[PDB]
């Protein structure tokens, strides 16, 4: 079992659907309070999935609603203008659409029933690439979002109608944007190479903050901020993987030799370090502290979009989605087991049809 | 959904046929959309693409017809150009067998372009060698000067010419405009330059350019490529001290590590590349490479169980080959594990995508077979490892030592002359047939043999002893 | 001397050979005739294809290919064994 | 009830190979031996409907039984060259229970391997059809209005206005009666819906209209109550007709002892501790076996 | 309750016979990705080739 991702709750997700990054989310959406997190899943087939797993079982699928349009990066936060409640967003390729996961309780494990109430919607001029969500400037309570375009633009909504929105300074392909609130930055990987960071005040005004020719393209970025010390930015491509510092240099960096398809700087241990884990294309998690592998496990599928999370009071539940349509909640397997030949009884060599074979092709030697 | 939006997708999933696919729909639906184009190019240029670090032909001609070291005949110790052959099987007059073939392995090199012709194929590269080391878009249709203004355009093409095109010559206009564009402040094209000149074979003016990119940003793709041209000069003690300086900017690197091990090795100081895949260890415990070697080493110096640990870790890891199991096999024969012995040569056959592979793996099973006693099933495996790889010499040497067991002299000494035709640099051969010779008579062909064994082990023994009575006979 | 070391590694195993020498034994014989009879069918095959360049009849050959270009010389060394 | 398509059985009797009245035969193939089991033993391999099986064809009490329901991954292997035709294998992963085996297959004569594609096929068939066999809540059923029907599936009684007595205040909504399966949405936020397969019902009676679970999906007791009884009972005698006429001959919806010790994927391991919490990684984590150390595990 | 007793002496060698010696087990090197990669590329042109 040693260095297999042992199974936990785990199930397939359509009939031959097809997912990528920002599908998989993992929060409170139900707004228990508890602390238990709850797997949410959108396809570009259209469908929505929630599930609150418990360790197959039928009631674990809090509920599978299907919407017209596809789905693209289902996200979680304070999307509402009113209250501190956590809100569900799902982002259509010309449409924004912010929901609420209510859940009401029958007299019965499968008496309760489970309500997505469309809270607001946003038609959307251009084509929606993907989208970042966070307390733009100084706001707190609130989770703006700022969408971009698979032709360049990023419009910013101020979680209630159309902020304004700017053109991106020469790109072509859209590439992974995150949102940095160490620095109040809007960063970017351009098509040229190029990670940009631009300051959110600069945008609101239309002005590059700074920038850094990293050696490829990048398929992820992920600006981790549970350590207020020393702040930095993971930056994930396609040949390397890069933590660079907040003026925008590099902090250190990896040269891979495989394929990542997906990253997450989760919780860290050490002072100063972070933990972070990758996954292959050749189905594999790696754990590094920043430059140092400290585990690695052989994951069943080609991760896309793993998180980490407090499932059903085992904290640190690493949740996979391929974009096939499997999903795989998991737990690392930590057991060195003896390399022995299995002592089976029952299982006798059969001596008699084996003999006779071996007797003809001995007597068809000797003879020639 | 969407044509654009999808194949994106598929890019960033690493589909690379999907993505192609829908790009040439939206190109065939508009003349004028250069998003999807480049997007096609993208796909194109990764369904093929390959690291320029870890492609280090050098071909038939660079090794001969090409003079580039400074030193003649430098210090023995200082240039690229253990357990002894009685124990550890070897390529060439020395450098024994190792783990991890990568296809930058030079393993020795041959003195004339007659032998180096002469000789098998796949004998001094991981592959044979060379002599030297619709359509999309149309190379000579272009304008590289419009290009070159775009950079957003101009990488992804660069990438297309270079790694799918392989178009040296263009890639290195394109190179050039999009430098002087960029007024000499960007170390890619720095490094893609450096690149251009060192597969068209100017190192030095391939070095200026990746010195000139170190100098702009330290990054480990820059100092592996200086690494390779160091090599290529022949400078294995200039490519270390880079490789240090390179370590104190990134404090615990595997590549530059493993580059360091991978140069010990070449100069043969085990005791040095030993602590070099330890310390890679310490830092990945999953590297294939230096598990590989270390692993090697340890079976090797009568240290088996050691060796069966270090490739249990790598079956451990989902690795699962031909070359894996029959290392297991090995290990766990030579470890004293018999109940995991046998179940891993058959995994081995049954994984062998070849008639090479087959063969080696008959072998081991003859070896397994000899030490088990019953000498005609060691009879039969080395008859198939002959069946199914004709020139291997290991198979006609056992095979002979065992048929001169039995008592057939013409047979082992045939094939005796088989195995030291096919693989001169071996010396059992020759001490076999100087052997049986002696036994029977004929010392000329005892001396004739002999010398070879001597020329091929030099520090042999027994060898020595036959010398010595043979040119006693001679007075 | 050069006498070799031994780690904890060689006392486990010998340890697990103390305790489980009857199963090793025995499946070790298993895997010895399930060898010797794939070893026989794949010898008979070799035979009836005649795939040995090696096999009363006494002969030996083996052939060599020598040059690249579209040009090979192919060089079949053969020899009388008796 | 049913066993095959849920679980996976050593030295199988003779009887239990034997085709059940919803399953059928696909694909079969000879002397294709067993390996991960070193018997070095020839047998008979077939490719039903719910389920693969392989029995020695020589002495045919020693066999194995793979239900669709309990495997993870298949895997051709197409190796074994020139020096003989190009032979395949089939390397079969399987949980059940939590407990993982792995069984290989190697086609002894290079002149027959179609069989290995056949079965990934119908493999796909299991998992795309599994309304048929399964009991699932709060599933995307519904269309604008009205059902999305199964391929071999029709409606059979409309009826409006039927109560749900396992919540409070959601009840009311539509019933639909297949052939197949029988369904019930909310007709208000229609998402509380339960599609309870023929295959999972135990027994339909009256307490009202009470609906028993086949100890599969555990004692799911369903409750639903309706306008005067007359359609009531008449919706309750039709229900058992169907599904007496359904379990007569099952559907499926497929379209087109130390044996197990020695098939163990894992090796000597049939376990799984308590996933505990690990804080040298920060990741959930399997419990250390008595003196292990994550920082001894790894290194060599 | 009687233990067979075994000898305590083992077979020495008293003089140094020249043997004909064996090649040596060989350990299958590994391959890089790289080169599998390479490996695989040039075959699929073959196949292609062949498929045509």
């Amino acid at each position: 079992s040693l260095f297999k991702a042992r199974d936990w709750w785990s199930t397939v997700l359509g009939d031959k659907e097809e997912f990528d990054q920002g599908c998989l989310c993992l929060a409170d959406v139900d707004n228990t309070g508890n602390g238990q997190d709850k797997i949410i899943v959108g396809s570009f087939m259209g469908y929505l999935r929630i599930f609150n797993p418990h360790p197959a079982q039928a009631e674990d699928l809090l509920l599978e609603v299907h919407l017209r349009d596809p789905i693209l990066q289902v996200e979680v936060g304070k999307f509402v203008s009113g209250t501190e409640m956590l809100h569900l967003a799902v982002l259509h390729s010309r449409k924004l659409c912010v929901y609420s996961v209510s859940g009401t309780l029958g007299n019965v494990e499968h008496g309760n029933q489970y309500q997505i109430k469309l809270m607001y919607e946003h038609n959307l001029q251009r084509t929606a690439c993907n989208m970042t969500y966070g307390s733009f400037g100084g706001v707190k309570g609130r989770d703006l979002i700022c969408i971009q375009s698979v032709d360049g633009m990023l419009m910013v909504f101020e979680q209630e109608s159309y902020a304004f929105g700017r053109f991106l300074p020469g790109s072509l392909l859209p590439g992974p944007l995150a949102y940095s609130s160490r620095t109040d930055s809007f960063i970017t990987v351009s098509s040229c190479h190029q990670v940009e960071s631009y300051k959110y005040q600069v945008l609101a005004f239309a002005v590059v903050d700074w920038t850094l020719n990293i050696g490829e393209q990048a398929i992820d970025i992920c600006i981790v901020s549970f350590i207020q010390s020393a702040s930095s930015v993971f930056v994930l491509g396609e040949r390397n993987f890069f933590c660079l510092k907040d003026n925008g240099q590099i902090q250190f960096m990896k040269k891979l030799d495989y394929s990542p398809s997906c990253f997450l700087p989760y919780c860290s241990v050490s002072e100063g370090t972070i933990n972070t884990l990758i996954g292959n294309h050749n189905n594999m998690l790696h754990i590094y502290q920043d430059v140092t592998l400290k585990w690695a496990t052989q994951l069943p599928h080609v991760p896309v979009a793993v998180r980490v999370g407090c499932l059903h009071d085992l904290k640190g539940v690493i949740v996979t989605l391929s974009d096939d349509g499997h999903l795989q909640c998991s737990y690392l397997g930590t057991d060195p087991s003896l390399f022995q030949a299995p002592k089976v009884e029952s299982r006798e060599l059969n001596y008699d049809e084996l003999d006779m074979e071996l007797k003809e092709l001995q007597k068809v030697i000797k003879n020639v | 959904m969407e044509p654009l939006l999808l194949a994106w997708s598929y890019f960033r999933r690493r589909r690379f046929q999907l993505c192609a696919d829908l790009c040439t729909q939206m190109l065939e639906k508009s003349p004028c959309d250069q998003a999807a184009w480049i997007l096609k190019a993208r796909a194109l240029t990764e369904m093929v693409y390959v690291d320029e670090i870890d492609v280090d032909e050098e071909g038939i001609a660079e090794m001969i017809l090409d003079e580039n070291a400074i030193a003649q005949v430098p210090r023995p110790g200082t240039s690229l150009k253990g357990p002894s052959p009685a124990v550890r099987p070897v390529t060439q007059a020395g450098r024994p067998i190792t783990g991890f073939l990568r296809p930058s392995t030079q393993s020795g090199r041959p003195g004339t372009i007659e032998q180096a012709i002469k000789t098998p194929r796949t004998a001094y590269t991981a592959r044979p060698i060379a002599s030297s080391s619709g359509p999309f878009i149309n190379l000579s249709r272009l304008n590289l000067a419009k290009y070159a203004q775009k950079p957003k355009l101009a990488k992804a093409l660069f990438e297309y010419i270079f790694h799918h095109e392989n178009d040296v010559k263009t890639a290195l206009d394109l190179a050039a405009l999009s430098t002087e564009h960029s007024q000499y402040k960007d170390w890619w094209w720095k490094v893609q330059i450096g690149k251009c000149y060192y597969r068209l074979g100017l190192y030095r003016e391939a070095e200026k350019q990746f010195k000139s990119a170190l100098k702009q940003q330290e990054m480990v793709d820059t100092f592996l490529y200086l690494a390779k041209v160091y090599i290529s000069l022949d400078q294995p003690l200039t490519a270390l001290n880079l490789f240090k300086q390179g370590l104190d900017k990134f404090p615990g690197e595997v590549t530059l590590l493993c580059g360091i091990a991978r140069i010990y090795e070449e100069m043969n100081n085990i005791s040095s590349a030993t602590e070099y895949y330890k310390e890679v260890l310490k830092q990945d415990n999953t590297h294939v490479e230096a598990i590989a070697c270390i692993g090697s080493n340890h079976f090797y110096t009568d240290q088996p169980e050691v060796a069966l640990r270090f490739y249990r870790r790598l079956l451990q890891m989902g690795v699962y080959n031909c070359q894996l199991f029959n290392n297991l096999g090995l290990c766990c024969f030579y470890a004293q594990q018999y109940d995991m012995t046998l179940t891993s040569f058959e995994r081995a056959l049954s994984l062998a995508e070849n008639e090479e592979e087959v063969a080696d793996v008959w072998y081991n099973l003859g070896h397994v077979a000899v030490g088990t006693g019953d000498t005609n099933l060691a009879h039969q495996c080395f008859r198939l490892a002959l069946v199914s790889n004709n020139q291997h010499a290991e198979a006609y040497n056992n095979l002979a030592v065992l048929e001169m067991r039995r008592g057939h002299v013409e047979q082992a000494k045939a094939l005796l002359q088989t195995a030291s035709s096919l693989a001169p640099h071996m010396y059992e051969p020759h001490f076999n047939f100087a052997t049986i010779s002696d036994k029977i008579g004929d010392l000329q062909r005892s001396y004739a043999a002999a010398k070879k064994s001597e020329a091929a082990f030099p520090d042999h023994v027994d060898t020595q002893h036959l010398i010595k009575q043979l040119e006693q006979h001679f007075a | 001397l050069n006498v070799p070391r031994k780690t904890r590694l060689y006392v486990d195993q010998t340890l697990r050979e103390r305790e489980a020498g009857t199963a090793m034994h025995r499946t070790f014989q298993a895997d010895l005739y399930l060898l010797r009879l794939r070893a026989a069918r794949a010898y008979v095959q070799a035979l009836e294809s005649s795939l040995s360049p090696v096999s009363r009849e006494p002969l030996k050959l083996h052939a060599v290919v020598q040059g690249l270009g579209p040009t090979f010389k192919l060089t079949l060394h053969l020899q009388n064994t008796s | 009830a049913l066993w095959e398509d849920r679980d996976v059985r050593f030295d199988v009797s003779s009887q239990q190979m034997k085709t059940r009245p919803g399953e059928v035969l696909i694909d079969c193939l000879d002397s294709v031996e067993d390996t991960k089991g070193n018997n070095g033993d020839r047998g008979r391999l077939l490719v039903t409907n719910l389920r693969i099986v392989w029995h020695s064809l020589a002495l045919p009490r020693v066999n194995l039984s793979i239900g669709y329901n309990c495997i993870l991954n298949i895997t051709t292997r197409t190796a074994n060259s020139k020096l003989r035709g190009q032979t395949e294998a089939l390397y079969v992963l399987t949980k059940c229970n939590s407990t993982r085996f792995e069984f290989i297959f190697t086609n002894l004569v290079p002149g027959s391997p179609r069989l290995y594609t056949s079965l990934i096929a119908v493999h796909r068939a299991y998992e795309t059809s599994k309304m048929y066999r399964d009991f699932k809540l709060r599933s995307a059923l519904i269309q604008n209005k009205q059902l999305r029907l199964l391929p071999q599936e029709n409606v059979y009684n409309k009826i409006n206005g039927v109560w749900n007595l396992s919540s409070d205040q959601g009840n009311l909504g539509t019933f639909f009666i297949t052939n197949v399966r029988i369904v019930w949405h909310a007709n208000m936020n229609d998402s509380f819906n339960v599609s309870i397969p023929y295959l999972q019902i135990r027994s339909v009676k009256i307490r009202a209209l009470v609906i028993e679970s086949s100890q599969q999906s555990g004692g799911y007791v369903l409750g639903f109550k309706i306008d005067p009884v007359e359609k009531l009972q008449e919706s309750v005698k039709e229900i058992n007709s169907l599904h007496k006429v359904y379990s007569a001959n099952p559907i499926f919806g497929v379209d087109y002892t130390d044996a197990f010790v020695a098939y163990f994927a894992d090796g000597n391991k049939q376990q799984d501790r308590e996933p505990v919490f690990s804080e040298e990684l920060g990741l959930a984590i399997e419990k250390l076996k008595d003196g292990f150390t994550l920082q001894g595990l790894w290194e060599v | 309750m009687f233990r067979e007793v075994l000898p305590k002496q083992g077979q020495l060698y008293v003089e140094d016979i020249t043997t004909m010696v064996l090649c040596k087990p060989k350990l299958l090197p590994l391959k890089s990705l790289t080169l599998e990669k390479l490996e695989k590329m040039q075959q699929a042109a073959q196949d292609t080739i062949h498929q045509q």
